[PDB]
């Protein structure tokens, strides 16, 4: 299965990184990690398709790759708009994709509490 | 040469198009077809090393075929063209012969993964289905869309179904 | 090039659904589909697909044999006949268009999906 | 202003490819030539519709 | 209730040959060869060719007097020439190992 | 290796000389061979494709091998004589082993072939039929010359002689 | 590809070590392993037939690689040079792909020759033996050592014990 | 490195016995061996063997489901059971090493045994 | 089977040769030969093993060789030492290795 994070933050202006990686295994170009962003009330939109591919509506501040056997989605400047749901969808031999459990990135705008 | 592919099973499905190797089962819910999925991405990873073979594993050098020669050096000339021409004949006979040969052993290589994909299914029925022939089985039991989904998967549970099929089948 | 998603809601345990999705923008005779899932304190969970020209149809383990998903391509439609629902069946349902890939002639399930729906909520109950 | 690997009396040969029939006259990492029409390798399987 | 295996077909009209069976149709197939160019001189090793122009290497080297448009040129891949150049040699007379200095001048550094 | 020539058929049969494949019957009427027209065919079509593909892909151009040097350029006989010997290693490896590896697959297509036939016997014959060895069929009724033409045809008529191999079966 | 190493036998055994296939066998007596030394020895034949064609059939002449040239002959060191890589290109392209080839060959006559050794045992235990998975039999009667050994050597002996295993099977 | 040979005697028909062979100088965890018999007035016949591992047990059809020969790394000892014995198993039992050789990864018995005991005399009378 | 020479005889200091042949075939190199001495009470002592390869221990005067489809052992030079039963052990394919009755050199 999908282990990502529960959630993580970061401030804007400021470069993040969030993980996805096999239960019991290693993820490779082979699983086509792609990443999906959720914002609440709004259909899910494919942040990332294949292992660094874009989209051209995609913001260029998105960039992906595989780093230690783990699929790594960086966002780097991470503005406002950017506080949502991340899901990476892998690919296991069938049209089953799992999916993540989800990484809700707290763009911060306010002092800890 | 395994007997599946214009053997048993005369023609291939046109509806099915999303695999290479599948099932069409027929239910009172109702019919349909459902690639399998993973002899599918096996024999897809290997017909693509096969293919990455044949094609990664010429590495050349920077040459530069063809030279000059004035008429008082014939035999010079005379050689050089007797070493081109007898590259390009062995690559001619090799190539040629390279493709057939394996195209023959694809073509064995997708029957056999059918034959198998049909061999299983049988160890997993057994006495519970009768072969209709054109490759394929009919129950003697009701199987609903799990009984079909659990054969498919691998594990369709033979003991369960034991006794009815037996009270059918001795008729 | 939107997908829009009906036809859930309140129903008893028991009971049957028909969730329906029209896209607006392309065609659905040559793009395969599937039907997506986020229970509430839960991750996405695959559900049901079908195949670009409809002959081919997975269902999730969970959902087989109570589940149907059907495409018509006059109406530019896919429905979802959900039948003998349980409590587990309470989420949010997404319709998604799976994106195109072509390996040796045949239609993938590789890149994931491309477009997604808004979502429609479906809660069970027996209250 | 291209970026190619070989070189024909008549244009460059981009070729990931192992074969080439074209120019046996070649300047550059090239495929080797030869006197073949069709060289297809088959992917799929047979085609009984 | 039945449970049929069987194969894949499609429209494709694509023919292989075969070791045992010749003009196979398959459903799909992939190209070994190529058949086609460019139809345009590129570069070879990111460093450009020299092109001559009307002029012969001979002529080039030697220095005709209407081979003066040509841009000095630090190192070139390969060379390129016309298949008759016309303005070689304007004085009549013999190259002294023609092709050897060609075949020296064929790329520099 | 498919098992069937020097398999579980151990020997060949002298009596049949029109075909390669072929049928042994025997009955009240009479006992005789009938070789398999089609199979034996289309084995002669793929070897004589073989063959073909093998002889005729070899296709040279006008060459004379061999030059003439003084004793004043050894260097250019000996890298004659090197681009000799070199055509003639690669030549003499890649035909011999090519002939030890297509030997060895027309032996097995021929195995597959009559491992082919057998399977389709023993399906068309269900357990009307029992196997005894060396691929041989004991039937369970009486089957006349009709009976097994129909065998070798491909239309055994299993139904039809059904319920009579029963009762000599559950016996 | 005859799906009987890594198909319906899954894993390979440690403590079978003396040879390439065999059996295991359980009775009341006792367990162990005995390894099948006819098909073991014919397959350890063809392996080394196969490396000695491989290996002993590059018969190479004594040769020189390498010559001199000074500055005044450059169109000759680019044409040895040209020799020279023609033959080490087409020679490390044939070897490589022989050897690829080979590989798959090879482990296809192990799946074979597995396979064949299965339904050798197969067809000699009939109907008195159940396919319990794993590619291997259970007896519906009791086999004591004689039994077995009698199986792996190619005398089962059906009709001794059809009796008390029909008793035995129709419960 | 020598295998010595003990426990044979005068049994009753129908009894049983067990030879145990003991070789100093060696460990038999990397070694296969054989039980062999001479027979008063024929020559010498292969009784039994065991593998190097000890999973592998061959023996002859005549004294088959009767004899088991086994192996005991920790004592350094080799243990032939011989059961149901009749008049034909009256010999000169040897015990002895399968000299070493390795085929492709296989542990063969090519080169015939190359260490051998001095044998125990075992007698078999009715009466 | 394998078939050996019930007895044979050499004077002291004599060459001879004793021959080891299948009921119904060839011998050859494949069967590995083997040859073992075997002395009144004391433990058979493997000669020869393969062909012709002969262990360090054993006297030089011991030879091996196949000829006329038939495997052979020579001794150079008898002594008095080599008054033994030698026995001839092939492979056939498997585990069982067939012996010979035994050969019974009487050096006179």
């Amino acid at each position: 299965t999908v282990i990502q994070e529960p959630a993580m933050s970061v401030s804007p202006g400021g470069t993040v990184t969030l993980t996805c990686a096999f239960s019991s295994g290693s993820v490779t170009t082979s699983n086509y990690p792609g990443w999906y962003q959720q914002t609440p009330g709004q259909p899910p939109r494919q942040v990332i398709y294949s292992t660094n591919s874009r989209p051209t509506v995609v913001p260029s501040r998105f960039s992906g790759a595989i780093s230690g056997n783990k699929a790594t989605l960086t966002i780097t400047g991470a503005q406002a708009e950017d506080e949502a749901d991340y899901f990476c969808g892998l690919y296991k031999n069938s049209a089953n994709i799992p999916f993540g459990g989800g990484t809700h990135l707290t763009v911060l705008g306010q002092p800890k509490a | 040469l395994f007997g599946a592919i214009a053997g048993f099973i005369e023609g291939g499905w046109t509806g099915m198009v999303d695999g290479w190797y599948g099932y069409h089962h027929q239910n009172e819910q109702g019919s349909g077809y459902a690639a399998d999925q993973k002899s599918t991405q096996n024999a897809i990873n290997g017909i693509t090393n096969k293919v990455n073979s044949v094609i990664e594993k010429m590495n050349t050098q920077f040459t530069a075929v063809g030279k000059e020669f004035n008429k008082l050096e014939r035999r010079m000339e005379n050689l050089n063209k007797k070493v081109d021409d007898g590259f390009i004949d062995i690559w001619t006979y090799n190539a040629e012969l390279l493709v057939l040969l394996e195209n023959e052993r694809t073509l064995d290589f997708h029957d056999s993964n059918v034959k198998n994909l049909y061999e299983k299914v049988k160890s997993q029925l057994k006495n519970n289905a009768k072969e209709i022939g054109n490759g394929c089985f009919e129950f003697y039991h009701k199987c609903n869309d799990e009984c079909m989904e659990s054969v498919k998967n691998g594990t369709y549970d033979y003991p369960k179904y034991s006794e009815e099929s037996k009270l059918n089948r001795e008729k | 090039e939107k997908l829009v998603e009906s036809g859930g809601g309140l129903v008893q345990s028991g009971g049957s659904l028909r969730l329906s999705c029209v896209g607006s923008g392309f065609d659905l005779s040559d793009n395969a589909f599937t039907w997506v899932r986020q229970a509430p304190g839960k991750g996405l969970e695959w559900v049901a697909t079908i195949s670009t020209n409809g002959g081919s149809t997975y269902y999730a383990d969970s959902v087989t044999g109570r589940f149907t998903i059907s495409k018509d391509n006059s109406r530019n439609t896919i429905y979802l006949q959900m039948n003998s629902l349980r409590t587990e069946d309470t989420a949010h349902y997404y319709c998604a268009r799976y994106k195109v890939c072509h390996r040796y002639g045949l239609s993938c399930y590789y890149y994931g999906m491309d477009r997604w729906g808004p979502g429609v909520e479906v809660v069970v109950s027996s209250a | 202003e291209c970026d190619a690997k070989c070189q024909t009396p008549q244009g460059a040969i981009n070729s990931s490819l192992p074969f080439q029939n074209v120019h046996p006259v070649t300047i550059g990492e090239c495929p080797k030539y030869v006197r073949s029409a069709k060289l297809r390798m088959v992917t799929g399987l047979r085609n009984i519709p | 209730d039945t449970i049929c295996i069987g194969y894949h077909a499609n429209n494709s009209t694509d023919t292989v040959d075969t070791v045992l069976e010749k003009n196979v149709t398959v459903t799909h197939s992939v190209n070994l060869l190529e058949d086609s160019h460019n139809g345009k001189l590129c570069l070879l090793k990111g460093i450009a060719p020299l092109q001559l122009g009307n002029c012969s290497v001979a002529g080039w080297i030697l220095g005709n007097p209407e081979c003066e448009l040509l841009i000095s040129r630090e190192s070139w891949s390969y060379i390129v020439e016309k298949p008759n150049p016309e303005n070689g040699t304007c004085y009549p007379g013999h190259f002294a190992d023609y092709e050897e200095l060609r075949e020296q001048l064929s790329s520099v550094s």
